[PDB]
This record gives structure tokens, C-alpha cells and sequence, in this order.
């Protein structure tokens, strides 16, 4: 997915400490407007739409 | 001597269709254990004509299917009779245990538990059978199911593999879930004659669930021709819904061939299913909504503890129908849940019906019988 | 010409069985060809689109 | 003493042709007969078709 | 296309559009739809009065329609 | 098991039965039948009845809320 | 995007219970099938002697699939040659791999036909109210230039441009292909091909129904009788003293 | 019993189901087999009668 | 697979890629032969026997 400017700036504002799985968007992606997943869901592996 | 008495072969019949003392009372309701028979026979019959033609390979699957309703002469009408036979063996299976449950038939231990397993084993063999045409929702229903035992902690990852025999539902997935759909049945019929042959050792039970050893008749006019007639009110029920209305019950989706990179945005099991579909997503909870989903079938077993009534039926506990009136109510309060996403109003009513379920047959239940006992003076 | 009716019926027809039997086999026979007729004419009249568009295609074969 | 067991009036129940305490009930029973077969056999050949 | 054939559709369509229920769901569309011209950063974007309007007359134009199709 | 004479002990009960080619099949059907049923009915209409109307107004109440959700007016 | 509207209730000639089909309808449908909806949907399950029994004639059916070509079986040199039509084939023809439809119409598979009345929710309705109900694009909603607009789906940004006016047509004896008109056509053949049993299983359902209603009272009488002896069975008590 | 007029597509997939559903089929009667062994106990080499030695 | 088009292959697949796929088949295979001497034997014993009266 390409991300635009306003979407890595609300993903860096996230407050980490109330997530479920704590983690910081950019230790998620290596470059800031790239996220890449797997369509695949952690609860029954459905794919997100 | 006779010969239908003595008979090795004959002894048995008679045991159990014709000099079998039954109480002279049972009225519907107890119809649907021979229903039941009849729709698994009906299950298998136009089970096997269809194994006669269908494929069991992803290439070939859904053609196979399309080949039978187009090409095999009266394909269509046995492959609807398959498929709305599956959903009348859900409707009798529900009316089955409900009359079991108002009426303390439950007393039964053996009986009953083994009742359980034929519910567990037709509910794990239509699952399985929901899949064999491989459309979309057979393909989905088929991922979201069986990815639920991936929250066993430790060996849920290993298990969902091992039924899948692969990372997801593909080629192996499908035959494994033919062979077991096939012989799955032969099984539920050798486990309807132990549940018979447990029920043998009483008797049936009656509405007013006081012991009719005092008034007695034989299996051998009266309920031969009762389960007749009742048979032939099945048929008309199944053939009104393969002849007029063959979808009614079924998912327009699953006529799309499986595609595992298109998700459809509804994804819902078949309606004998949705109620506890609904208890599962109420829980904001991968192991509790798998922990409570199998518990809501399971309870039954946990009933017969539960009994707290000195009366066995409930004809003469008014407290204890109302209650059991609003465990069917809530039941179809489930369903349609089950069957709406997870939004909003839907959200907190499919939740608080979960409760409700648990809270009636675990606790509201069980204290109705005390009140009455006391109302009662007994 | 009506008790008498069922009596001869009884009499006649259904005391042994195995004229009882032989009667609804016959019978059978009958009336399924009563029955289909009759219900095809019936499925016939309410409609009127298939196979009556037949005699303008074909004949000219 | 036996000899009180009376026999409780059937009128209510009993069909039109056996009504007469005056009269045989071998006379219609042909056509009793006849009436509760015929049921039984039109039924057989609808369950053959 | 031009001009040459009558459409059963626009025809019995027009009878329906017209009528109580869609005159009142149109004025709203209107109403709305010169509320989203009338502006610059807006978002409320009338997707919902059109459906609304459409669902009125496409109820009648089933009633109305097929009748005189052949 | 069961069988019929070895099911339980009953004395001083006589029963007067009739053939059924004596009898009629459906005597006072229409009769005494249709007030059998509405007397049914009024025995059990007031424990059947009230869960089924509290779902069926949970029920179009539900839909409704659903439905009117997805609109909104200002924000 | 997340808001819909579903169809209307149009009163199809194969809507009643004990209700056939109109064949002469069809074949206009079938028409409109073969020139406009083929080039881009494939109806994979339909074959040409599938139509003999229900719309055309023996020779008819024939001439109809001589008026394309097949890619038949191989012989000696391990071929892959060109045949007139049987009846024997089916009707798989635009392009091969699914992608091919994307490569063309953009990224979108104009959904296999032979199965679409039957997998929407709402049949022919859902179908027809979407051929014929085309509109234009209300405030702020933009598209992408191949995103055409269509009330009646999901989202409303459908890839399908509206192939209904395009008046082509061999109407036969007579009727006019207005947009309506082509519509009813369409959907009422593709009923047709979903439910090919269509008719038959409410001849057999008609039958189903006068059987019962036979049966029914019948097997209630046979049981009545039976438990005659026990419905008027008077009992009395008599103990000692 | 063939689906045709050879030994084809319909034949093979047809032998299928009834090569599966036999076996079942074949153990009702094995059950059949032993409920009727049962009214007499099994036979033995001299062919004598043993319900002096069992 | 119950299909000409893949029935052989699927023989095939479940010898060389399915987990011990090959002593199941074959375990299948000589069963068949296993039953029928089986067979033979029981019926043999039957007829010297005299065990056919029952
Ligand atoms: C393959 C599924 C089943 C079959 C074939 C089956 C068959 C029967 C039959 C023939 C009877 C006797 C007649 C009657 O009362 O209906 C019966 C009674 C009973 N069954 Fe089932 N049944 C099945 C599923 C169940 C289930 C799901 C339960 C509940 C867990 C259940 C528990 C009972 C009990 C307790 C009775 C005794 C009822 C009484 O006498 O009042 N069985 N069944
Ligand atoms: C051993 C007897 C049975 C055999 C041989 C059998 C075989 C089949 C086959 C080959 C299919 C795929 C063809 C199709 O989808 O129409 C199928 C589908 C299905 N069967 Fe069975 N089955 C049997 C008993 C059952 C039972 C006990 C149930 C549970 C009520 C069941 C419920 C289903 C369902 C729900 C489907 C999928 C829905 C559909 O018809 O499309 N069948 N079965
Ligand atoms: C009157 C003949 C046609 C009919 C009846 C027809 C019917 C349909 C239907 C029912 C759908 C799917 C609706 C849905 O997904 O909910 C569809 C999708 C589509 N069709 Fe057609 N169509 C016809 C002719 C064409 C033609 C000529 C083209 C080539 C321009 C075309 C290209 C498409 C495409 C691209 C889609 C996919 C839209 C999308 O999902 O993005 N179709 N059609
Ligand atoms: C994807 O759609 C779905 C189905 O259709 C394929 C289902 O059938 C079920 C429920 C099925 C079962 C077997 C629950 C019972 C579990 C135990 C341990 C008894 C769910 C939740 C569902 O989401
Ligand atoms: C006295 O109570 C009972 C009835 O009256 C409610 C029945 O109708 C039946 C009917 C059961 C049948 C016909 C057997 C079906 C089972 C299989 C595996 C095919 C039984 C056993 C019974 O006990
Ligand atoms: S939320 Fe359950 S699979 Fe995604």
C-alpha cells in the first residue's frame, strides 16, 4: 500500500501503550510511505478489506 | 409360538416396531426421532445418486455439481433434495432436543448424552458437506471455521494445519472433506441404534412426565400410522421447498466458484449455525469466543445436572415454560444476529443475548424449578 | 345403487386380499395415466408458452 | 353385582348406519367395510403413482 | 439516440418521477444538491436523496411498467 | 426390554372400547374440535406468546436503528 | 460506498408458483446473449442442444453453432484446428484466462453469465433493474473515466459501460427493441439458463400439491380410524367396598 | 449400468460411490452373520456336538 | 480422485508426494488379496467341516 503524508503522520501519532500487540508504525515499514502485509487476519484468517 | 417373536432377526423388529409397549399419550413432538430417521436415510440416498457424478477435485468440483442439474436426468430435484433434506434434518434435530428439554426427557442420561454426539456428529457432517461444491461461501465458511482451532494455545497452529493439510483450505482440503462426509453417516446410524437401544431400556416418556406403565399400547397400529402420516407432513415440507423455493434457505454466493484472494463481505455459515455463530462473535475474544461457542453446544450436556424440579415435564410448570419460551425466542434472536454483521445495534444485543442464553439454562432455569417446588410446598 | 355400492365393492373386491391387491394395482394403473393428463392440461391452460410457439419453427423441416 | 356393569352409551360415536338397537349390523357392515377400505386402497394407489 | 423510438421506460417513468413521494424526495435532492455547489471543503455529498428519489419512483415504475411491454 | 404383561400392577379398572368400523373417524370434527383449540389456545398463549413479541420488537426496533445509522445530517 | 438500494418487485411471467416461462422470451434474450453480452461474458454451463428442447428446433439449434468456430481435438501432426459448431459444444468463448477480461474492460471481469441470476440476491430484478436503470452521478462523487454509474450496485463504482440501447435485434415476427423491452428479454433468458428445471419442477410441484391434498386427508383418515378404539374408550373404577 | 455405451466418465465415478458405500454395507451383514452363529456356537473339528466341553 | 482426467495421476500423487501415501495404497491393494484368501480358507473350512448346516 502507498500511503499518503497523512496517514504516516496519524499512524506515528497512535498511542503505543493502548494497542493490543504495542508497536511503532515505523518499525513496521522501512520507508515511511510503504506498508506492505499479509492479507491474511490473526483472529480466523479472513482477508481485510 | 409366533414367528415375528421368536425370530432372531424378527425379535428385533418387533422389540422395536410393533409389541413395543408405548404410552398411549406422546403426541408431535414425538414425531421427529422417526423424522429424523427418515431424513437420514433420505440424507443418504440422494447422497450416494449424487457421489455417482460429483468430482471431488477444486478443477472440477463446481462443474460437476453444474453438470448434474443440467445434464443428469433428475439431477436437479436430488441434488435439491440433498441440500434442503440437510436444512429439514436441522429442523427436526431442533425440534428434537426442544421437546426434549420442556418435556425432562433429558432424565435419560444415556440416551441423551449419546443424543449429544448425533447432534455434534450431523452438525460436523453438513459443515463438511456445505463445502463440497466449492463455491465462495463453501470456500469462506470452510476458512473461517476451521481457523477457529488455531486459539487452542500451543497446538492450535499445528491442528488447523493438520485438518487443512496445507496453510490454507486447497486441493487436500476438499477430498479430506468428501471421505469424511461420506462415511460420517454410515457412523450417526450405528450411533442412532445405541441411542435406540439405550431408549429401549425405558420406554418413552410423555407429556406429563409421570410414568405411563399404567396405559400402554402397542407401537402397532398407533404409532406406525402416526409416524406415517408425519412422515408424508416431512415430505410436504421438504418437496414445497425443493419444488417452489430451492435457494430460499441458501446463500446466492456460493453459485460464485471459489476464489481464495476474493473475500465477500458477508460471510455467514448456513442458518443451522447462526445462533452459535452469534454467541461466538459477541466475544471480543479469540480462545473465549471459541471457548463459549463450543460451550453453547455442550451445555446440553451439563441439563440433566441442572434438574431441579421434583415434576419431570414441564405441563404443570407454568414459571418454567415461560422461561423456556424465552430460550427459544432468544434462540431466534440468535440466529438473526448471526445472520446481520457485526455493527451497530446488532453489536450489543447478539451480546446480551449470549449472556441471556447462558443466564436462563445455567441459572434462571434451575431457579424457576426451586420457586415452584416451594409454591408447591413440596 | 349407493349402500349397496360400497357393499358390493367390499363383497366383490376388497374381502380377499388378493383381489384388494389386483384392484389397487389395476387401479394404479388407471390412475396415474388420469392423473398425469389431467394435471399436464391443468399445467397447460394456466400457461401457454412453451411447446404451443412449436408449430410455426418445425413443420418446415 | 357383576350384573351392574353397565355398557356405556356409544350413540355419540357410533356411524349413522349402526344407530338402531332395533337392527342387524350385518347389513352395513359391507358397506362399512367398504367405505374404511376404500380409503385404505385409494391411499396405496396414491403412494404407488 | 436522435429521434425515433418510444420508450416504454421514459414514458411511464415520466407519470412516476412526477408523483408526491418523488416531487418531495427530488426537492430534497435539489435541496441538497445546491448546498454541495454552494461550497468548497464540504463532504456531505448527496449520494443518499438520489437513492431515496429513485426507490419512490422505481416502486411504481414496476407496478406501472410491464404492462404494456410486449 | 418391557414387553406387556410384566410392565406394572393395575387392578379394578374396566375399559369399554368400540371397533372402528363402528365408530366415525371425525365425530363432532368442526363441532367440538374448534373450541378444543381456541380453549388450547387461551391455556397457553400467555407463556408462549411474550418472549415471541419481546423478539419481534427487538427485531424491527433492531433493523430500524441499523438502517437510520448510516445517514447523517451536520459534522 | 456503504449506502444501497435494493430492487423492485417486477411482475415477471415466471413469478407465480405454478408459473412457466415465456419461451418466445426467451429466445429474444437468448438474441440479445449472443451478439451484445458475449463478446465480454462467458456462459460456460449453456450448451446448444440445452436450447433444443426449451426455444428452437432441432435444425435451428445446429445452424446457430455452425455460426461460430470450436478448436477441436488433435489428429495425426498433434494439431489444434478450426470446426463449423455441433450442439455438442457449450458457450465458452470470449478469452481465455481471467485475466485477459482485465487486460481488457480494465482490472474488472464482466461475471460469468450462466450462473448470475441465481448468485446476486434478488434475481432477475437485481439484473434488470440495473441494464435499465442507468443514471448520472449526484454532487462530489467523481469516478475514474471506466467507473460508470449504476444505483442498483454495490458502491456504485461499477467497470460495466450500459450496453442496453444499442438496438441491435432480429425480433423475428415483430417487437420492438426498445431498452425496456431487450431487459425483460435478457433476464427472462437468463432465468433460464440459471434454473433450466425451472418449469418442469412446477409441473412436478403442481402435482405435488394435488397428490397431498389426496394423500393428506386420507392417511389422517386411516389413522383416525385406528385410533378410533382408543379416542372413545370409556373407563370406569370399581375397587372393593 | 454403464452411463453410456461404454466404459466411461459416468462408469468410473459411479463405481466410486458404490466401492465406498459396500463395505459399510457388508459389516451390517457381518453383524447379521455373527447374530445368527450366536443361536448355536460355533462348530468344531469332529463335527459332534461340544456343550460338554465348552 | 474420482475423475478419468485425474484418477491414475491422483494414484500417482498419493505414491511419491503424499506421507507415506505408498504402504497405505499398497497396504489397500494386498488387504484385497488378504480378504479373499481369508475367504477362501473360511469357506473351505465350512464344506470339509459340515459347518453349512447351520
Ligand atoms: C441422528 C439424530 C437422532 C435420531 C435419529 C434420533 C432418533 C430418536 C428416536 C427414533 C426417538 C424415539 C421417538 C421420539 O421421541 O422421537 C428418540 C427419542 C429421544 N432422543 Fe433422539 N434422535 C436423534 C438426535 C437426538 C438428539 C439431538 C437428542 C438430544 C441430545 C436426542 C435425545 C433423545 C431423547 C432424550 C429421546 C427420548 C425422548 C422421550 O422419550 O420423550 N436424540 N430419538
Ligand atoms: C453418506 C451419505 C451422504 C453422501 C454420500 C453425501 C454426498 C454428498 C455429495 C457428493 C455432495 C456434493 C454434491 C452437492 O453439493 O450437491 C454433498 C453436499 C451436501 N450434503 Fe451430503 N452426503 C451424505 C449425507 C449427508 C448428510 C448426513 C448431511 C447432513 C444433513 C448432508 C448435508 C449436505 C450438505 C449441507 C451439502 C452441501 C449443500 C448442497 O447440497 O449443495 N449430506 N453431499
Ligand atoms: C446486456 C448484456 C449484458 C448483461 C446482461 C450484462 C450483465 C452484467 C451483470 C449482471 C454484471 C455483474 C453485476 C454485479 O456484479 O453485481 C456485469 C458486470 C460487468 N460487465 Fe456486463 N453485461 C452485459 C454486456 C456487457 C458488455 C457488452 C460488457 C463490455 C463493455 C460488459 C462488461 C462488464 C464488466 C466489466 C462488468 C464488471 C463490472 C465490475 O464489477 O466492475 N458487460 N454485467
Ligand atoms: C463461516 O461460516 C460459519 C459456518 O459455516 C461454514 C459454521 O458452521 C459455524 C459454526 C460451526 C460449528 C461446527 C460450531 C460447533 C463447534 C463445536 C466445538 C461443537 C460458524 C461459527 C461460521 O462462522
Ligand atoms: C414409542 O416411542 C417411539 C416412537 O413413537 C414416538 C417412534 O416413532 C419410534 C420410531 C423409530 C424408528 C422408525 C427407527 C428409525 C431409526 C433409524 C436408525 C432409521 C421409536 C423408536 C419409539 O421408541
Ligand atoms: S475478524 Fe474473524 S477472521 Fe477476521
Amino acid at each position: 500500500r502507498h500511503r499518503t503524508k497523512k496517514e504516516i503522520d496519524q499512524e506515528a501519532a497512535v498511542e503505543v501503550s493502548q494497542l493490543r500487540d504495542p508497536q511503532h508504525d515505523l518499525e513496521r515499514v522501512k520507508k515511511p510511505e510503504w506498508v506492505i502485509l499479509i492479507g491474511v487476519c490473526t483472529h480466523l484468517g479472513c482477508v481485510p478489506i | 409360538t409366533n414367528i415375528r417373536k421368536s425370530h432372531p432377526l424378527m425379535k428385533i423388529v418387533n422389540n422395536a416396531f410393533i409389541d413395543l409397549p408405548a404410552p398411549s399419550n406422546i403426541s408431535s413432538w414425538w414425531n421427529f426421532g422417526s423424522l429424523l430417521g427418515i431424513c437420514l436415510i433420505l440424507q443418504i440416498l440422494t447422497g450416494l445418486f449424487l457421489a455417482m457424478h460429483y468430482t471431488s477435485d477444486t478443477t472440477t468440483a463446481f462443474s460437476s455439481v453444474t453438470h448434474i442439474c443440467r445434464d443428469v436426468n433428475y439431477g436437479w430435484i436430488i441434488r435439491y433434495m440433498h441440500a434442503n433434506g440437510a436444512s429439514m434434518f436441522f429442523i427436526c434435530l431442533y425440534m428434537h432436543v426442544g421437546r426434549g428439554l420442556y418435556y425432562g426427557s433429558y432424565t435419560f442420561l444415556e440416551t441423551w448424552n449419546i443424543g449429544v454426539i448425533l447432534l455434534l456428529t450431523v452438525m460436523a457432517t453438513a459443515f463438511m458437506g456445505y463445502v463440497l461444491p466449492w463455491g465462495q461461501m463453501s470456500f469462506w465458511g470452510a476458512t473461517v471455521i476451521t481457523n477457529l482451532l488455531s486459539a487452542i494455545p500451543y497446538i492450535g497452529t499445528n491442528l488447523v494445519e493438520w485438518i487443512w493439510g496445507g496453510f490454507s483450505v486447497d486441493k487436500a482440503t476438499l477430498t479430506r472433506f468428501f471421505a469424511f462426509h461420506f462415511i460420517l453417516p454410515f457412523i450417526i446410524m450405528a450411533i442412532a441404534m445405541v441411542h435406540l437401544l439405550f431408549l429401549h431400556e425405558t420406554g418413552s416418556n410423555n407429556p406429563t412426565g409421570i410414568s405411563s406403565d399404567v396405559d400402554k399400547i402397542p407401537f402397532h397400529p398407533y404409532y406406525t400410522i402416526k409416524d406415517i402420516l408425519g412422515a408424508l407432513l416431512l415430505i410436504l415440507a421438504l418437496m414445497l421447498l425443493v419444488l417452489f423455493a430451492p435457494d430460499l434457505l441458501g446463500d446466492p454466493d456460493n453459485y460464485t466458484p471459489a476464489n481464495p484472494l476474493n473475500t465477500p463481505p458477508h460471510i455467514k455459515p448456513e442458518w443451522y449455525f447462526l445462533f452459535a455463530y452469534a454467541i461466538l462473535r459477541s466475544i471480543p475474544n479469540k480462545l473465549g469466543g471459541v471457548l463459549a461457542l463450543a460451550f453453547s453446544i455442550l451445555i446440553l450436556a451439563l441439563i440433566p445436572l441442572l434438574h431441579t424440579s421434583k415434576q419431570r415435564s414441564m405441563m404443570f410448570r407454568p414459571l418454567s415454560q415461560c422461561l423456556f419460551w424465552a430460550l427459544v425466542a432468544d434462540l431466534l434472536t440468535l440466529t438473526w444476529i448471526g445472520g446481520q454483521p457485526v455493527e451497530h445495534p446488532y453489536i450489543t444485543i447478539g451480546q446480551l443475548a449470549s449472556v441471556l442464553y447462558f443466564l436462563l439454562i445455567l441459572v434462571l432455569m434451575p431457579t424457576a424449578g426451586t420457586i415452584e417446588n416451594k409454591l408447591l410446598k413440596w | 345403487v349407493a349402500p349397496t355400492l360400497t357393499a358390493r365393492l367390499y363383497s366383490l373386491l376388497f374381502r380377499r386380499t388378493s383381489t384388494f391387491a389386483l384392484t389397487i394395482v389395476v387401479g394404479a394403473l388407471f390412475f396415474e395415466r388420469a392423473f398425469d393428463q389431467g394435471a399436464d392440461a391443468i399445467y397447460e391452460h394456466i400457461n401457454e408458452g412453451k411447446l404451443w410457439k412449436h408449430i410455426k419453427h418445425k413443420y418446415e423441416n | 353385582s357383576h350384573t351392574d356393569i353397565k355398557v356405556p352409551d356409544f350413540s355419540d360415536y357410533r356411524r349413522p348406519e349402526v344407530l338402531d338397537s332395533t337392527k342387524s349390523s350385518k347389513e352395513s357392515s359391507e358397506a362399512r367395510k367398504g367405505f374404511s377400505y376404500l380409503v385404505t386402497a385409494t391411499t396405496t394407489v396414491g403412494v404407488a403413482y | 439516440e436522435e429521434e425515433e423510438l418510444v420508450d416504454p421506460l421514459t414514458t411511464v417513468r415520466e407519470q412516476c418521477e412526477q408523483l408526491e413521494k418523488c416531487v418531495k424526495a427530488r426537492e430534497r435532492l435539489e435541496l441538497c444538491d445546491e448546498r454541495v455547489s454552494s461550497r468548497s471543503q464540504t463532504e456531505e455529498d448527496c449520494t443518499e436523496e438520489l437513492l431515496d428519489f429513485l426507490h419512490a419512483r422505481d416502486h411504481c415504475v414496476a407496478h406501472k411498467l410491464f404492462n404494456s411491454l410486449k | 426390554g418391557r414387553q406387556f404383561g410384566h410392565l406394572t400392577r393395575v387392578r379394578h379398572v374396566i375399559t369399554y372400547s368400540l371397533s372402528p368400523f363402528e365408530q366415525r373417524a371425525f365425530p363432532h370434527y368442526f363441532s367440538k374440535g374448534i373450541p378444543n383449540v381456541l380453549r388450547r389456545t387461551r391455556a397457553c398463549i400467555l407463556r408462549v406468546a411474550p418472549p415471541f413479541v419481546a423478539f419481534y420488537l427487538v427485531y424491527t426496533w433492531g433493523t430500524q436503528e441499523f438502517e437510520k445509522s448510516k445517514r447523517k445530517n451536520p459534522a | 460506498s456503504d449506502l444501497e438500494l435494493h430492487p423492485p418487485s417486477y411482475p415477471w411471467s415466471h413469478r407465480g408458483l405454478l408459473s412457466s416461462l415465456d419461451h418466445t422470451s426467451i429466445r429474444r434474450g437468448f438474441q440479445v446473449y449472443k451478439q451484445v453480452c458475449s463478446s465480454c461474458h462467458s456462459m460456460d454451463y449453456v450448451a446448444y442442444r440445452h436450447l433444443v428442447g426449451v426455444c428452437y428446433t432441432e435444425d435451428e439449434a445446429k445452424a446457430l453453432a455452425e455460426e461460430v468456430e470450436v478448436q477441436d481435438g488433435p489428429n495425426e501432426d498433434g494439431e489444434m484446428f478450426m470446426r463449423p459448431g455441433k450442439l455438442s459444444d457449450y458457450f465458452p468463448k470470449p478469452y481465455p484466462n481471467p485475466e485477459a477480461a482485465r487486460a481488457a474492460n480494465n482490472g474488472a471481469l464482466p461475471p460469468d453469465l450462466s450462473y448470475i441470476v441465481r448468485a446476486r440476491h434478488g434475481g432477475e430484478d437485481y439484473v434488470f433493474s440495473l441494464l435499465t436503470g442507468y443514471c448520472e452521478p449526484p454532487t462530489g462523487v467523481s469516478l475514474r473515466e471506466g467507473l460508470y454509474f449504476n444505483p442498483y450496485f454495490p458502491g456504485q463504482a461499477i467497470g460495466m459501460a450500459p450496453p442496453i440501447y444499442n438496438e441491435v435485434l432480429e425480433f423475428d415476427d415483430g417487437t420492438p427493441a426498445t431498452m425496456s423491452q431487450v431487459a425483460k428479454d435478457v433476464c427472462t433468458f437468463l432465468r433460464w439458463a440459471a434454473e433450466p428445471e425451472h418449469d418442469h419442477r412446477k409441473r412436478m410441484g403442481l402435482k405435488m400439491l394435488l397428490m397431498m391434498g389426496l394423500l393428506l386427508p386420507l392417511v389422517y383418515a386411516m389413522k383416525r380410524h385406528k385410533w378410533s378404539v382408543l379416542k372413545s374408550r370409556k373407563l370406569a373404577y370399581r375397587p372393593p367396598k
